[PDB]
């Protein structure tokens, strides 16, 4: 059920996979939640040097996040009193940097951006000798355990304990279940193969896929996010953020119309939301208040991202959406568009939380071609009580000319928010959901007829993914630290019963091994140790007593058994060795060096006359 | 180059400043080696197996 | 110009012809006719030596007899006491492609190298006990094919650069260097004496050098094809030489010609090594055919042959008191024969 991490020989491999990708650098590394994490205790506990500065770091990371102006000029003083009369007698920092710090400091006036300078000049410290100390230090190698696990996620049903149904659909329905592996709360979306190919839904779905992937990364409070997704023989399944407050159509059924107090709160948060996919270049299109949901504190999320569409490559043009809440240019035939659309949605939805319809459905009409039509020809007509600053608003977003609506005309997302409606609203302070929320959540046998081939089974091929920064969230903030500590005894304590058994050291350590680590071969688990001319194993106990030479390899190719992926080594002598290892990094990895391996050993031979294969036969 | 072949002629002038005995006299002299010392080749003549460390030898230094 | 001295090039390769025809007065096998032959040699193995994990590329005796080192394709030199089958060290190396080893005469020592193109010379008897490296040498510009001390501070390499080296190890330095080859040297052996060595390359030529004058003083052709390896006679005014054109070949030194070939026709594959016995009458050859044969030096007879490996015999040497023979091979074990 719980995290196993390997152990710490997986370093060979995965060092090897990473440089070969770059990704063994001090940014690449800092700039990730366990990289960061791990780093900072390789300072603060085993490197006296580095231990201020990070110390410092970390100071002025709190700054940051100080909420207002007041805060601020109280940790300024606070902060330049303290810390930095150590590091002015020790590493100095320049005269350049201290003096626009100062220079902001003496007028007394303070910005998050007050101290970035010295952000600058801490990096400049730590990327150098100290990040290649650390790479050399244990806890790059419980980098490397961690990494493997996260390069090696394959899920399944079996890990998730799924509890209750909180949304049907066309292909499928929404759960909540608990990730057995860390015990975090998310959504389960499972839609279902038989009805996908029933109703064509097959760039349908496989949109949504690559559009929940798109808007994943950043951090994002606003929008419903994706860490995982996969897929089982006859399923397809996204794990998503859990919020079991309802959607905003449901409290609109319950609380009738919300005051305009109440719909600038949900403006807000929706505003946001839209900006985040609107700089990762994603039109969203399907705007209602259906698509918003609650969690149990009463902020809220945007969710629905099917008919999502990327605007990067080539800008849209197609009639997507429901018919409330399309903006003009979508429904046109053949008009292209891009973020202008969710803004002409914005106006229609925060109308009707406001007047319990979209302005163009009237009579409550069910005529889609007539409701169309009306956003197309019919100027919007706005209520006596509502607010002055409230009409400019709405009149700047349902504009249907383009080039004279709010958030299209070069600033985007900014032009909302210095609207006169949100003039109140310190915008920092909604990112960091600490406005009130307004209202607070109390507390099948029809594809019998159709088959699944192994030809549609290949469209999702490459469905699986993982965010990365999620995952490694999740576990930030569950299991890590505990199974940290767990592994930390097990490494400890099978040294300390080696140095019982008299400790034989490496031994790749003194020649020249390219690599090694755990395979099996053929099952018989062993360890390897890759050579330029040669691939020994051992048992675990003695020196490896085996081994095939490069010369031997005629191909490494990549083959099945049973359903997992394995190599084919064939050998000369007309046999075949087949290797099995325990995560995919390790495969890929294995399968290179090796090929690399035995071309290079092969052609040195070629050269060498005592080494080479002379005739024989007549 | 003109180095690369003065050096040939140069070493082909030193191999023929050698002088020569008859085969007839060379082939004697190795055959008078191997006939003196064919006693003492444990090839040809072999000695006792216990005095013999691959055969049947027991104490050792 | 060019032209002028390729005239003279060739009007002394032919004023030799004649020089050398001039002493062909008779020959060896007609002067030996009359000595009775050793008859068949049946020498059985007497020992195997396990403990290599892929080919055998390169073996030597040490001056006592006993102990011996072989090296290996699977990274390690060993040196094994043959009177018991225990192994004395197993050095692992630094490098997995050596292709040649050596021991001391005096013991205290033994080197090795390989694609490296390094002969590192190991101290087998530290202060404390550990066996480490006492010097790299780096010099050669190509593959060391081989290497012999003439004491502990003084070796003798040669190299696929085409050229042979003699070293001050203590220094790390090249006292002497032999170019005179066209194509890679591939095996040397030392006169007893030590004063002069020869050496064997794949130009088809081996070459009589003067140790300490550091020249070629005599080129011996008539193989075929590349020479692989090269024995001293004893006496030292005579040796042999293994080729892949399937023949070995006796030199005398004196008679500056070629004396003996010792091929039978069901002979087809390459010689790999080449020694003689402790008086010189058997000549002892490995071959890619997985046997070494043992020739009657003196009247080119085929007197035995040494049969038990799986794989090419790559390497051969006979102790220094005569009483054994050893072959290393492809097979992975050493054998000791007698
Ligand atoms: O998105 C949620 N709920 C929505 C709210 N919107 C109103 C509809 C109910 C519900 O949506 C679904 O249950 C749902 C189920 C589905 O199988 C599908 C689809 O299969 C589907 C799709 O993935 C893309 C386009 C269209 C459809 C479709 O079903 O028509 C869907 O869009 C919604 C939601 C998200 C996270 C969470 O923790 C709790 C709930
Ligand atoms: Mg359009």
């Amino acid at each position: 059920k719980k995290i196993l991490l390997p152990e710490p020989s997986i370093r060979s491999v995965m060092q090897k996979y990473l440089e070969d990708r770059g990704e063994v650098t001090f940014e690449k590394i800092f700039s990730q939640k366990l990289g960061y994490l791990l780093f900072r205790d390789f300072c603060l506990n085993h490197l006296e040097e580095a231990r201020p500065l990070v110390e410092f770091y970390e100071e002025i990371k709190k700054y940051e996040k100080l909420e207002t102006e007041e805060e601020r000029v109280a940790r300024s003083r606070e902060i330049f009193d303290s810390y930095i009369m150590k590091e002015l007698l020790a590493h100095p920092f320049s005269k350049s940097a201290t003096e626009h710090v100062q220079g902001h400091l003496g007028k007394k006036q303070v910005p998050p951006d007050l101290f970035q300078p010295y952000i600058e000049e801490i990096c400049q410290n730590l990327r150098g000798d100290v990040f290649q100390k650390f790479i050399e230090s244990d806890k790059f190698t419980r980098f490397c355990q961690w990494k493997n696990v996260e390069l090696n996620i394959h899920l399944t049903m079996n890990d998730f304990s799924v509890h209750r149904i909180i949304g049907r659909g066309g292909f499928g329905e929404v759960y909540g279940c608990r990730k057995a592996d860390t015990g975090k709360m998310y959504a389960m979306k499972c839609l279902d193969k038989k009805r996908i190919k029933m109703k064509q839904g097959e760039t349908l779905a496989l949109n949504e896929r690559i559009m929940l992937s798109l808007v994943s990364t950043g951090d994002c409070p606003f929008i419903v996010c994706m860490s995982y997704a996969f897929h089982t023989p006859d399923k397809l399944s996204f794990i998503l953020d859990l919020m079991n407050g309802g959607d905003l159509h449901y409290h609109l059924s319950q609380h009738g119309v919300f005051s305009e107090a109440d719909m600038r709160f949900y403006a807000a948060e929706i505003i946001l939301g839209l900006e985040h996919m609107h700089n990762r270049f994603v039109v969203y299109r399907d705007l209602k208040p259906a698509n918003i949901l609650l969690d149990e504190h009463g902020h809220v999320r945007i969710s629905d991202l099917g008919l999502a569409c990327d605007f990067s490559k080539k800008k849209p043009h197609a009639s997507v959406g429901t018919h409330g809440y399309m903006a003009p240019e979508v429904l046109q035939k053949g008009v292209a568009y891009d973020s202008s659309a969710d803004w002409f949605s914005l106006g229609c939805m925060l109308f009707k939380l406001l007047r319990g319809h979209s302005p163009f459905r009237q009579h409550k009409t069910k005529d889609k071609h007539e409701i169309d039509r009306m956003t197309l020809t019919m100027a919007v007509e706005l209520p006596d009580s509502f607010s002055p600053e409230l009409r400019s608003l709405l009149e700047g977003l349902l504009q249907r000319d383009v080039n004279r609506r709010l958030g299209c005309l070069g600033r985007g997302a900014q032009e909302v928010k210095e609207s006169p409606f949100f003039r109140s609203l310190d915008w920092q302070m909604v990112f960091l959901q600490k406005y009130p929320p307004p209202l607070i959540p109390p507390r099948e046998e029809d594809t019998k007829g159709i088959k699944l081939l192994d030809s549609d089974q290949e469209l999702y091929r490459n469905f699986p993914l993982t965010i990365s920064e999620r995952w490694q969230q999740e576990v930030a903030e569950t299991v890590f630290d505990t199974i940290n500590a767990e592994t930390d005894r097990l490494e400890a304590r099978k040294k300390a019963k080696n140095k019982q058994l008299g400790h034989e050291e490496d031994y790749a350590l003194g020649k020249d091994c390219i690599m090694h680590g755990y395979m099996s071969k053929m099952w018989q688990r062993r360890y390897f140790y890759l050579f330029p001319n040669r691939l020994e194993w051992r048992g675990e106990g003695e020196a490896p007593q085996s081994l095939l030479t490069m010369e031997e390899i005629q191909s490494v190719e990549e083959t099945q058994i049973k359903e997992r992926k394995c190599l084919l080594l064939k050998i000369r002598g007309g046999k075949q060795f087949i290797l099995q290892c325990d995560s995919d990094p390790e495969l890929v990895q294995w399968k290179k060096e090796l090929r690399d391996a035995y071309r290079e050993a092969q052609q040195l031979v070629q050269r060498v006359p005592k080494m080479k294969n002379k005739p024989r036969s007549p | 180059s003109i180095a690369q072949a003065r050096k040939l002629v140069e070493q082909l002038k030193m191999e023929a400043n050698i002088d020569r005995i008859k085969v007839s006299k060379a082939a004697a002299d190795l055959m008078a080696y191997c006939e003196a010392h064919a006693k003492e080749d444990p090839l040809l003549t072999p000695v006792p197996a216990s005095e013999n460390p691959f055969r049947e030898k027991k104490f050792f230094c | 110009e060019l032209d002028q001295l390729r005239q003279e090039a060739e009007q002394l390769k032919n004023q030799i012809r004649d020089a050398r025809k001039a002493c062909a007065d008779a020959t060896l096998s007609q002067i030996t006719n009359n000595i009775d032959p050793v008859g068949r040699i049946q020498m059985r193995t007497r020992r195997t030596l396990r403990g290599h994990l892929a080919k055998i590329y390169a073996m030597h005796w040490g001056t006592d007899s006993r102990l011996l080192v072989s090296a290996s394709q699977d990274g390690k030199l060993i040196i094994w006491d043959s009177y018991t089958t225990n192994k004395v060290h197993a050095i692992p190396l630094r490098s997995s492609w050596v292709m040649t080893c050596a021991y001391a005469p005096s013991g205290n020592y033994v080197a090795c190298g390989g694609l490296d193109n390094i002969c590192s010379i190991y101290n087998l008897k530290t202060r404390e006990g550990n066996v480490r490296v006492s010097r790299e040498l780096a010099g050669h510009t190509g593959y060391l094919s081989c290497c012999r001390f003439l004491d502990d501070n003084q070796i003798v390499t040669s190299s696929g650069d085409t050229t042979c080296a003699l070293w001050d190890i203590e220094t790390g330095q090249q006292t002497t260097t032999f170019t005179g080859h066209t194509g890679d040297v591939m095996s040397l052996s030392l006169a007893p004496d030590t004063r002069l060595f020869v050496s064997g390359a794949c130009d088809a030529s081996a070459k009589l050098w003067d140790v300490r004058e550091g020249m070629c003083r005599q080129t011996f052709t008539g193989h075929e094809s590349d020479i692989n390896a090269i024995c001293f006679f004893p006496n030292g005014n005579a040796f042999a030489t293994g080729s892949d054109d399937a023949t070995c070949r006796l030199f005398d030194l004196r008679a500056d010609q070629e004396l003996m070939t010792y091929s039978h026709d069901n002979i087809i594959c390459g010689i790999t090594s080449v020694s003689f016995s402790k008086s010189g009458r058997l000549l002892l050859a490995g071959y890619d055919d997985f046997n070494c044969n043992v020739w009657d030096a003196l009247k080119a007879d085929r007197a035995g042959v040494l049969a038990g490996h799986d794989n090419r015999v790559s390497c051969l040497g006979v102790t220094d008191d005569g009483m054994a023979v050893a072959t290393g091979s492809w097979d992975s074990f050493l054998k000791i024969w007698n």
